[PDB]
């Protein structure tokens, strides 16, 4: 077999942001809001709509990391049976608790531009800040270590960290036999693909693309709004003091009305463009949510939900406007293949697998399971009957052994 | 962003207004007629130097700077007082902080918000907790 | 729906917002250049709660397809889906009818009352690893049991409760016991 490790990224929130409206289309004259205040309501509907977005993406945080009852942590002692998570949970020398991997994952999204946003703009601050995203992140780490999926249901069950890998192959279909027998190497298999993460994000440049996109998408769509102040949308000036110094005030109203209109307008695709990418957002963080609950608060049997191959267990860290998964699967490896029947024909009597599969390479036949080559000598626990042997088409002649008939038969005589 | 002096050859940048949002925070009105004022970004070390004689744009000014002024990373808050505890939120102010209306004889504090109870489970390499209810 | 009846009483830079009062006034020449910037404006507005109308909708739908994924998955089934259909582990759910929604009632599972023991990965025997079928191996301090993940039974470890997979030198964690065959334990008494 084989043990990897993926990564999924997923954006989460963006910015909140607040438009005075009077303040953007009225540069601090009297008048031109007299002439604002003709056009009825058209700005409480912008200012509506902004503070829903910001309240929606201060839920969305909260609905995907906000789901542990109670702050677990990790003792203090940290052996768990050869799988060393020192690269993901938090190391206490640094001022900010985080992990080395959230540590790269703040450094490499790069989040005179704050001094143009001063037109009625201004940027909220979000509720929960980095440092508690972080305690939320050590408290999911911690309770997933430390008790398996029994805290995602009820109270927290501790289990040792083996025992809860040998619930896991049971869960994806392979005895825990294979655990036991192979635990050092399975632990070595982790401390290396674990390793592996922290260059595969580092050498490649275009792996946190989601997040930068989200910051590239909210500063150019301000910069945009600001630069549309300074143009002129059928006047003889954009500025509003020179166009009121200038004229008398009969043309200078129905001329400043078309400034007035341009205005509105860009503040108006401004809010429906912020619309449309707030309901983006809120369906990936809705993702986001439903992968927390799924994949780290328990195994996952959906089919390539929790990244490629069979679903062991995945890990949350936070990021800048987001979250990254990292899906421990199960992916098998070198293959042979057998010559395999049906049933087995042993007295006029079909023997049929209760679990596993009947191979043959050439010589003799044994039963194994179906996901790791195991094989054992065919007896009368291992198989079921059902019917004789002139039903089935591909049965084969061979022998089951009672392992009954023959201690009697050497005992009593 | 900036402008040389042409009288006297130096360099001086120009910094807009500060101005900002104004946002009232409130129990409900059947419990109390008490409120606090946040203004949204703003160091309120340059809010007390600019309630003048009829200057600012809000006529009221009437809570000035008479006690419970706290800066927080939203803006600064007055009329409500920072304590040293932890509870629930009740009402978001940003950054970690909230606001709630509680005893101390009744009025309205400020907090930063505790994430839930603490706990550690008590692990062991060959310890187990199985239910029996 | 307020918003949009309370609109059409602004004059959008017009003489009145009042139609019948601009063509009971005015000459058709003046009165098209006051009627224009209503026109404008109503335009406007009309398509302003279009817009937000469709934004809405988008939302509706994407809840009305949830609920019914929950009502196909919690309700005619029993899903493994954690947290899906409540918090615990799932046993029913129930839909009631609101105005403009549903209400579903999911009935699950919470472990109550635990209590810790210690545990083994195997148990030696006769220098062959004994592994359970279903289940672990659980001691109060003196004995050792076989129970159930989910629910405190303990039962005495036979040949019928685990399984043999090699020899005792593999597994950390390996316990001394002894594990009664129950055939044999028939079979020297009545032969005899
Ligand atoms: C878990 O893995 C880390 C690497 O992430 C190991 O830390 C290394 O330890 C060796 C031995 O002291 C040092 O030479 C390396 O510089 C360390 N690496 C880092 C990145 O600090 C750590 O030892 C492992 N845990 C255990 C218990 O062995
Ligand atoms: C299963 O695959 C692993 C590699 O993932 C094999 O482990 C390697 O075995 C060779 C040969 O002895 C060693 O040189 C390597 O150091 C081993 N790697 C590790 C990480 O321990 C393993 O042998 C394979 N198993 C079988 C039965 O073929
Ligand atoms: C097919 O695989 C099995 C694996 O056990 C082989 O069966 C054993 O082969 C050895 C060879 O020395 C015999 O001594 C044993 O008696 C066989 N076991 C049984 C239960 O019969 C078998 O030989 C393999 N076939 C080939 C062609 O290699
Ligand atoms: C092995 O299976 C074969 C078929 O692949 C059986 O051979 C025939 O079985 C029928 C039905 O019982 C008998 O009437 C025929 O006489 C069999 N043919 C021969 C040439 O003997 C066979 O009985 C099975 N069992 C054994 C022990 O060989
Ligand atoms: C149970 O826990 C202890 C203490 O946590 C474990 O001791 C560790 O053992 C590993 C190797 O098995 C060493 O690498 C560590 O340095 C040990 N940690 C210590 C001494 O603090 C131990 O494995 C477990 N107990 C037994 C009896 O095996
Ligand atoms: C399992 O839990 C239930 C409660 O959910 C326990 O029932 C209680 O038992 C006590 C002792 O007889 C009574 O005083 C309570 O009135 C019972 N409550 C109810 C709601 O019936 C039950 O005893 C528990 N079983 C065990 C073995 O602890
Ligand atoms: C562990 O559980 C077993 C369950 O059988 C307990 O053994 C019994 O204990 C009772 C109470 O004293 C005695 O009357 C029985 O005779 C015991 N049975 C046997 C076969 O010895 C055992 O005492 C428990 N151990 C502890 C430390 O609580
Ligand atoms: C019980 O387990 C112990 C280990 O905890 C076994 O004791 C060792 O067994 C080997 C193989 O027979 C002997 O060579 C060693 O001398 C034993 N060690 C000690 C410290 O005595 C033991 O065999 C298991 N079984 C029984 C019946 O006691």
């Amino acid at each position: 077999f084989t043990i990897s490790v993926t990564t999924e990224i997923l954006p989460v929130s963006m910015t909140k942001t607040s438009v005075d409206c009077t303040m953007y289309i009225c540069g601090d004259s009297t008048e031109c809001s007299n002439l604002l205040l003709q056009y009825g309501s058209f700005c409480t509907q912008l200012k509506r709509a902004l503070t829903g977005i910001a309240v929606e993406q201060d839920k969305n945080t909260q609905e995907v990391f906000a789901q542990v009852k109670q702050i677990y942590k990790t003792p203090p002692i940290k052996y768990f049976g050869g799988f060393n998570f020192s690269q993901i949970l938090p190391d206490p020398s640094k001022p900010s608790k985080r992990s080395p991997i959230e540590d790269l994952l703040f450094n490499k999204v790069t989040l005179l531009i704050c001094a143009q946003k001063f037109n009625g703009l201004t940027v909220l601050p979000p509720l929960l800040t980095d440092e508690m995203i972080a305690q939320y992140t050590s408290a999911l780490l911690a309770g997933t270590i430390t008790s398996g999926w029994t805290f995602g249901a009820g109270p927290a069950l501790q289990i040792p960290f083996p025992m809860q890998m040998a619930y896991r192959f049971n869960g994806i279909g392979v005895t825990q036999n294979v655990l036991y027998e192979n635990q050092k190497l399975i632990a070595n298999q982790f401390n290396s693909a674990i390793g592996k993460i922290q260059d595969s994000l580092f050498s490649t440049p275009s792996a946190l693309g989601k997040l930068q996109d989200v910051v590239n998408h909210n500063a150019q769509a301000l910069n945009t709004l600001v630069k549309q102040l300074s143009s002129k949308f059928g006047a003889i000036s954009s500025v509003l003091n020179d166009i009121l110094s200038r004229l008398d005030p009969p043309e200078a109203e129905v001329q400043i009305d078309r400034l007035i209109t341009g205005r509105l307008q860009s503040l108006q695709t401004y809010v429906t463009q912020q619309l449309i990418r707030a309901a983006e957002i809120r369906a990936s963080a809705n993702l986001a949510a439903t992968k927390m609950s799924e994949c780290v608060l328990g195994q996952s049997k959906r089919v390539d939900f929790c990244g490629k191959g069979y679903h062991l267990m995945s890990f949350p860290q936070s990021a800048p406007h987001g979250v990254v998964f990292l899906h421990v699967t199960y992916v098998p490896a070198q293959e042979k293949n057998f010559t395999t029947a049906p049933a087995i024909c042993h007295d006029g009597k079909a023997h049929f697998p209760r679990e596993g599969v009947f191979v043959s390479n050439g010589t003799h036949w044994f039963v194994t399971q179906r996901n790791f080559y195991e094989p054992q000598i065919i007896t009368t626990d291992n198989t079921f009957v059902s019917g004789n042997c002139d039903v089935v088409i591909g049965i084969v002649n061979n022998t089951v052994y009672d392992p009954l008939q023959l201690e009697l038969d050497s005992f009593k005589e | 962003d900036a402008v040389r002096d042409p009288q006297t050859l130096e360099i001086l940048d120009i910094t807009p207004c500060s101005f900002g949002g104004v946002s009232v925070i409130t129990p409900g009105t059947n419990t109390s007629n008490q409120v606090a004022v946040l203004y949204q970004g703003v160091n309120c070390t340059e809010v007390s130097v600019a309630i003048h004689a009829d200057q600012l744009t809000p006529t009221w000014r009437v809570y000035s700077t008479g006690s419970n002024v706290f800066q927080t990373r939203a803006g600064c808050l007055i009329g409500a007082e920072y304590v040293n505890n932890s509870y629930e939120c009740d009402i978001p102010i940003g950054a970690g902080i909230c606001a709630s209306y509680q005893t101390q004889s009744q009025s309205i504090i400020a907090y930063t918000m505790s994430l839930g109870a603490e706990n550690s489970v008590a692990y062991s390499n060959n310890s187990i907790a199985i239910p029996t209810n």
